[PDB]
């Protein structure tokens, strides 16, 4: 499917965005 | 915005500031942000209107990185160089905007058929292009332009072009300019806050149109974000002054 | 009575009114009940500290470059050396990164002029000591090993110590009142097309590459204490001067390179899972 | 502002900030961001009933989690980030009396002040930048560099001098109010508890001498300068 | 109208009335009844004019429940969503109206043939569409536009659209907006009091037209009836904000 | 003499003048002898007590709902519970009945704001006695069995006795200055088409369903005399507040459901028996 | 209110304005941000000793 739709669980919070805990996003 | 003169603690002597070149060549100043946003941007270049559909939807939002083409991705009806316009680059710095936008629509025809442009206020969706509203197969008996909403007609035999100004009919204080990912499926009410409504073009018979967009006179931007990470390869497609 | 109207005038019919212009007159029809009603900015309006012009954005300090300065760096050695052109960062390679505010907005214009301001922040402590010389060189450039050539131009010597920052206004000294941009006015290449000489021959213009350079050389070698680091980083900020000018709107030289996704129809295009 | 000669207790020329029942001193000078306005006028329309302030609770200094800066950290790396108010309610300082009004009220407008205190030694060196991004929901991963931080309202921390930094954060949101708490009965259509993001980023890596410390610590403190609450309800646990 | 504050005898304390949102978003107020009735409604969407007939009759009356489509009933030339327009909903509350109506007629052509729009005053009948007056088979020698009545011409080559304002030429003080049953055969003089006349469009050759209607500047409504029994199923054709 | 006319001006030709607007300018041609003559409102005119705006219609009291209150209803029990949204009465079922004036006119607009007024008329006598509590609940809703959750919000306790009516202004407390309508802006479905997910996916917008609720709970159990009825009906009226606002004209959500017949040609279409 | 506009005038449409003439009126559209902005001759201008006519 389209991979942009939903963020992977390990990097994201419940609201489908990058978690504040996940510093490595940058 | 932070100018950063705060951090500049050094107060040693410096060279002259000189005299500005502004006004020397001409009085046509082009530095004003509002003046840059008020000159038009090509969205759709010769796109088809089909009377089998409700009409061609145009989401009410200014040009930005949201409409930027990337080599490899799926082919859209949008103009590819929207993201590289001055005003798109400016709108990438401001995530808030309030006020009216102006849409210049040109119908490629000289016929006496009326083409209607209907304004839809903020309903919470975000669509573009030809769409069958509620997936019906007949819209001549139930046209969007004759439902009650504000509408204006183009008569190409008289004038194939028009300029229409759409209001800020929304619940929110500001409209959101852009997101990090435009195709991400997040909280549905927040998803639709990047537009303030739609502009729907409905023909009689099959015909092509072109669409430009600009900011209105009553228009403001705010929430300065600063410059993003960017790339260029302009150098490669030009000779230097030394052959 | 029904008297005849003899009044008349010659007219020139145009399709649009003030289509090219950013200001003046407009023939725009309001999609409203009241045709002269407008958006209210009584409560919600633009904040006074927000930039109103592109020159206001150009007055924001932005981190351009960085370089290291160590105790091994002998006197006269170029710590920093660049062509200071706000049009393009490189002439001979691709750029990818976070471009400064003044470079970003200058990329939207075909012409620029006025002095450029630099600020050198030395990421050090009180126990670091040394001297460097900042030089603005015009027309003719200096050899890497010939410090004397750099010293003969417009220079500012900075004694590093308790103060760990120095400002430097780069004068505008050229044969023309404005300089044209080294970037292209229009580039239709979108899919990284493999360039040839025929493509270059049929370009929009010719790149007038700048020979103006700013350099930083060692005057006194860095001599820190044994207890601290022997090498320090120097942050080079840049912005437009107070009389920085821009003119001739064009295609933006820079464009977003990170997290670029085109819009789709929500919710028709498979949003309902 | 000006140092003095050494005495029994060293150079006793410290400054301090007292807010409610909390005091924070500083040994060296401080950097402060510009006092910039919030949206005003919509408050009276958005809420038919009057809004309330609880200055004694909200306007006091409250420390949050410690930040460690190492020599391994590169430029542009996130040391920490905070979605506010969410993270100050249900992540950091959860037992703070600053959070008490958020239990009962559903809406609010919030202007914050964030003080940062660093403690690196005189043989270290480095630069850290803290900045704020207003209305950051679904735009955290773009315009998120050191360059974007230098453009937006920010403060700069030198890791050798230990200068303090005070970031003044107004309320700049696309709606009149921000929602305080999610709930099982409440809608999931609106993201609550986030009107802004705070980023703490490396501007220049931490460096040290031979046999020196390979890390040092920074401590953030927060307070509300203007916290107006609206829409009273039954009290709930925060997230 | 009865406000009903009469019946509200309670005088206990209450919460604040607050401040109005009117003027906050924009000064474009859309609450005025007259302003709502003065913006146009699509009656006929691409309907044929045939020169074998006298002309296409348009009965002079505002949009209302009289022109409402019901699923199952016989197919008419009328627009199906007339009954769901704002102004139709407003006119369902007022059974009296007096003053002029304005008709925007667009001919789907660019030819040099003149299309005539004739006004007929209140004669006591009520018809619409193509009709042969006195069931003849020839009307070029005896046109309705050249009988003596007030007439205006459209020349599509110059302008395919026109806006014509029809007067209140009737015997009655007020015109009746609607009836309970529009097809009921009752007292014939009362039956015709729902119109103030007709507007008749006559072509040279076969051609299509579209028709809009709105209230004039000189226009009033009265005899407030209150809201009727209604139905809706809008919920069913939309997703919620929680997927 | 026949001198040349050198005067001229550029023009932008449009087919209609003020077509979208409800006011301003018009190019309408009067079908009259005198082109500037208008209808006289000297004798026959609009009566002063008739509503002039849609807000005037919204200020009319209308019976929204009804509920029963008996002596069997234990304390804390929900006598009444509804989402108070003037856009739609139900989100999960069809409505058919006599909608209130303020709901009817609100159905014509895409946006609404300001407080909503309620009035509870207890169809009782002097021998009925009891107490109820009216509560306006925002964002978070209360459990049916948890009266304490309702008590923590904006409440008004009414002691039923000699007075058999109570007024209640519902405050406007939201995150936005206005709320968008839960009904559709445009719905082309006329023949009760069997809906699917593709139809919903290609809708005009997304329904932002309200979580604001108004509830009525028993405080003191109804204790009437044996000689009178043990259960009474309570009529719930509704109207817009004095600062109720509406904006953004759209397709009407409601439409007549009773005695709807389309017009025919009179007398051609078989009127002559 | 929405009153009718009864004002009108007869016009003779021409494609160009002042096409043959060297002076008078022009319908030229400026390719500028500001439509009434012109070139500055404050510093750089025609020298006084240069010929102004063919005579």
């Amino acid at each position: 499917d389209n991979p942009h739709r939903f963020l992977p669980a390990n990097v994201s919070n419940r609201w489908n965005e990058y978690s504040s805990a996940y510093l490595p996003r940058v | 915005m932070d100018t950063g003169a705060k951090e500049d603690e050094d107060e040693t002597a410096n060279f002259s500031d000189g005299v500005t070149a502004m006004g020397f060549q001409s009085l046509d100043t082009q530095v004003s942000i509002k003046d840059i946003l008020r000159r038009p941007v090509l969205l759709f270049n010769h796109v088809e209107l089909d009377p089998d559909y409700t009409g061609f939807f145009i989401p009410i939002m200014p040009p930005s990185r949201m409409m930027q083409y990337k080599s490899g991705d799926k082919e859209t009806s949008f103009q590819r160089l929207i993201g590289r316009t001055p005003q798109a680059a400016i709108m990438n710095l401001f995530r808030f905007w309030r006020g009216s936008l102006r849409y210049t629509i040109i119908i490629h025809s000289t016929d006496g058929h009326p083409i209607y442009v209907t304004h839809v206020p903020h309903t919470g969706n975000r669509v573009y292009g030809l769409m069958k509203v509620n997936n019906l197969h007949e819209y001549t008996k139930v046209p969007i332009f004759g439902c009650g909403l504000t509408t204006e007609m183009i008569i190409p035999s008289v004038n194939p072009s028009i300029c229409v100004e759409v209001p800020f009919d929304t619940e929110n204080n500001w409209a959101v300019t852009f997101d990090e990912d435009a195709q991400r499926n997040y909280s549905w009410r927040d998803k639709g806050d990047t537009v303030t409504g739609h502009l729907v073009v409905t023909p009689v018979v099959s015909v092509y149109m072109s669409v430009w967009v600009e900011a209105g006179d009553d228009f403001e931007v705010s929430n300065f974000y600063g410059p993003p990470s960017v790339k260029t390869n302009d150098w490669n497609y030009a000779f230097s002054d030394e052959h | 009575d029904k008297p005849k109207d003899v009044s008349s005038i010659t007219i020139i019919p145009k399709p649009r009114l003030g289509f090219p212009h950013g200001k003046g007159k407009s023939d725009a029809v309001a999609m409203r009940v009241n045709p002269v009603a407008l958006t209210s900015f009584q409560d919600v309006s633009a904040y006074p500290d927000e930039p109103r012009t592109t020159l206001d954005i150009a007055r924001i300090w932005g981190l351009r470059s960085t370089f290291n300065w160590g105790s091994g760096d002998e006197h006269g050695k170029e710590l920093f050396n660049t062509v200071l052109d706000p049009g393009l960062r490189f002439y001979d390679q691709d750029y990818e990164g976070q471009i400064t505010p003044m470079e970003y907005v200058t990329g939207l214009y075909n012409f620029w002029s006025g002095p450029i301001e630099l600020r050198f922040d030395f990421v050090s402590n009180a126990f670091h000591t040394g001297t460097v010389i900042i030089s603005a060189e015009y027309n003719r450039s200096s050899t890497n090993t010939d410090e004397c050539q750099s010293h003969s131009t417009y220079t500012k010597t900075f004694h590093l110590g308790e103060q760990k920052s120095v400002h430097f206004t780069v004068p505008y000294i050229y044969d023309t009142v404005v300089r044209r941009n080294t970037a292209s006015a229009y580039l239709p290449v979108t899919d990284y097309d493999k360039v040839d000489n025929v493509s270059r021959a049929q370009a929009m213009g010719i790149r007038a590459e700048s020979k103006m350079r700013v350099k930083v050389r060692v005057v006194n070698v860095l001599r820190p204490v044994a207890s601290t680091t022997s090498t320090i980083e120097v942050l080079v900020y840049m912005r437009g001067g107070k009389n920085y000018a821009l003119h001739g709107l064009k295609q933006s030289t820079y464009w977003p390179s990170n997290s670029v996704v085109p819009i789709d129809s929500f919710p028709p295009d498979g949003y309902d899972p | 502002e000006v140092p003095s000669k050494e005495s029994i207790q060293g150079d006793a020329t410290q400054q301090s900030s007292k807010e409610e029942n909390t005091i924070i001193t500083r040994d060296q000078q401080q950097t402060v961001s510009e006092n910039i306005p919030s949206t005003v006028g919509d408050l009276v329309i958005a809420s038919s009933e009057p809004t309330q302030q609880f200055r004694s609770l909200t306007n006091r200094w409250m420390p949050i989690n410690s930040i460690r800066v190492t020599v391994n950290g590169k430029r542009n790396d996130l040391l920490a980030q905070y979605y506010i108010p969410e993270d100050f309610l249900s992540t950091h300082a959860k037992c703070a009396p600053n959070t008490i009004p958020f239990e009962t009220y559903v809406y609010g407008k919030y202007e914050l002040e964030m003080k940062f205190v660093a403690n690196g030694n005189k043989f270290q060196c480095g630069k850290v930048i803290i900045s704020v991004k207003f209305d950051s929901y679904q735009a955290d991963n773009i315009n998120t560099g050191f360059q974007a931080a230098l453009s937006r309202p920010h403060i700069m921390l030198d890791l050798s001098t230990n200068n303090e930094g005070v970031l003044k954060i107004p309320f700049r949101y696309h709606r009149a109010f921000v929602r305080n708490q999610t709930h099982k009965t409440a809608t999931a259509g609106v993201r609550p508890g986030k009107f802004a993001s705070i980023y703490v980023q490396v501007l220049s890596p931490l460096q040290t001498g031979e046999g020196g410390a390979n890390d040092m610590f920074i401590r953030p403190f927060y307070r509300y300068t203007r916290a107006e609450f609206a829409g009273m309800s039954y009290k709930v646990p925060l997230t």
